[PDB]
């Protein structure tokens, strides 16, 4: 579902989804409001994971971390 | 600085960023200061710190050649 320009995912349960989630074989993320993240890096556990700009699917990238 | 000194056993190892709050960084700087004074008493020397600071300083672009525009064309070939 799309709310205020953003993709939300509502479960079979009927519950709004936050956090890192493998939905149907694809690794994705939603912040505290339940909106989905695309083209940005997120920190979950000890991992620095980029998500794609089109799909919001986890794949490889380069980040300037601090100065490097 | 906080991340570098942390990695040398001086505190909880940290990923700090420029985005971290100023208050948090300053609190963390003091726990490192504490840990530093402990290792100064434990070692009875400050040479270890001189070498740690020197190392850290060369890590930063504004304090190393990355801001000096090393080039090697012409006689610059000799020394950069």
């Amino acid at each position: 579902e799309n709310h205020n320009g953003y993709f939300v995912y509502i479960d079979a349960s009927g519950k709004q989804v936050t956090g890192l989630q493998n939905i149907d074989g694809n690794l994705q993320y939603f912040d505290d409001n339940g909106y989905q993240v695309k083209g940005s890096f997120r920190d979950v556990n000890g991992k620095h994971i980029y998500f794609d700009s089109v799909t919001g699917k986890a794949s490889s990238n380069v980040d300037i971390v601090n100065g490097k | 600085y906080l991340n570098f000194m942390s990695s040398k056993g001086l505190g909880i190892t940290t990923t700090y960023t420029a985005a971290t709050s100023q208050k948090t960084l300053n609190d963390a700087a003091f726990v490192i200061q504490t840990a530093i004074e402990q290792q100064i008493s434990l070692k009875k020397s400050t040479e270890w710190l001189r070498d740690a600071i020197d190392s850290f300083v060369k890590t930063q672009a504004n304090w190393n050649k990355q801001t000096e525009d090393e080039a090697f064309d012409g006689l610059q070939w000799l020394q950069g």
